[PDB]
């Protein structure tokens, strides 16, 4: 388990607890990007979410590989 | 609880005698069966439907046998504050343990500065009797103790207190983050 | 070659610039033009991340690189 959380710069995963901060996943990066929506399948340990300035869903998982277009 | 007559009697004792609830609670479960098998067997000696002694054997052997089962690691304040309000800091166990050994090194300064102080205190007791005889061989001896002796144990303070403040302002830094 | 990812240091970063490192001594030094906190500094960790230290603090303003004398 780790808290997902998105915002206008990246998609990021911080653990839970507030000492050991390093991200625990790659953070979801784009050039015009601009996230808002999140979720995840933890059976592929994949994490979906939506660039709302290119309006497309990805999946993407998370070791960084496996980006695809939903 | 009981239609039959002399189950009700048994039944009694067993209230007299306080035994085990539970044991109490399960002996009324079985004599509540026991009195549908008494009225039953009796029911066929009106009904002349036992010739053999089964109905009553059967009842008389259980009623027997429960007439058996029922006879029918700190030392200072500072410290021990300082580590109360670490317990609850975001400090990883490594980071716990390393704090652990450095209040008990803490310790051992405060240790070393308050036993210093009562020697600062006896060696002041000494001077006031010096001072009070008035000898100068004795007031020039007490004094190149004392004087000497006061900034040692004053440098013990500065350095106790330091150790305080950044040990108290780590953890307070640690509790909010 | 490019494998096996995994990030150090995130906490306070504000911007990170400057970076190098002694692995026959097991220190490694980046500069910071200003963290999170405000302050510009350059800063000493061990090559695995753990215990940073401000290694310069007064009068940084905004460090750009960094480079060691072995």
């Amino acid at each position: 388990n780790f808290l997902l959380f998105s915002s206008k710069t990246a998609v990021r995963g911080i653990p839970f607890t507030l000492s050991t901060q390093e991200d625990v996943m790659v953070p979801v990066t784009g050039s015009p990007s601009f996230f808002v929506g999140i979720d995840f399948d933890a059976q592929h340990s994949t994490v979906f979410y939506s660039d709302l300035s290119k309006d497309i869903i990805y999946k993407q998982k998370i070791d960084g590989t496996g980006k695809e277009v939903i | 609880e009981f239609r039959m007559e002399k189950l009700n009697q048994l039944w009694e004792k067993a209230k007299r005698l306080h035994l085990s609830p539970v044991r109490l609670a399960e002996l009324h479960s079985d004599l509540k069966i026991q009195e549908r098998d008494e009225l039953n067997w009796k029911k066929l000696k009106v009904e002349g439907l036992d010739g053999d002694g089964e109905k009553e054997a059967k009842l008389v052997h259980n009623l027997n046998v429960i007439l058996a089962r029922y006879g029918l690691e700190f030392e200072e304040p500072r410290v021990i504050d300082l580590w109360d309000l670490a317990q609850s800091a975001n400090f990883t166990e490594k980071e716990l343990e390393s704090f652990r050994e450095e209040l008990k090194h803490f310790e051992a300064k405060i240790e070393k500065h308050n036993h210093y102080q009562k020697q600062l205190e006896i060696s002041h007791q000494k001077l006031k009797h010096v001072e009070s005889i008035g000898d100068p061989e004795h007031i020039s001896r007490n004094k190149e103790k004392y004087v000497l002796l006061e900034e040692k144990t004053k440098e013990l303070g500065y350095k106790v207190k330091k150790h305080l403040q950044d040990l108290s302002s780590r953890v307070s830094r640690a509790r909010h983050n | 070659e490019g494998n096996q990812r995994v990030t150090l240091i995130t906490e306070n970063l504000g911007h990170p610039r400057g970076i190098a490192l002694d692995p026959t001594v097991g220190y490694l030094f980046f500069s910071d033009w200003g963290s999170l906190s405000g302050q510009p500094k350059v800063e000493r960790a061990f090559m695995d991340g753990s215990n940073r230290k401000d290694l310069v603090t007064t009068k940084v303003g905004w460090p750009a690189g960094i480079t060691l004398d072995l």
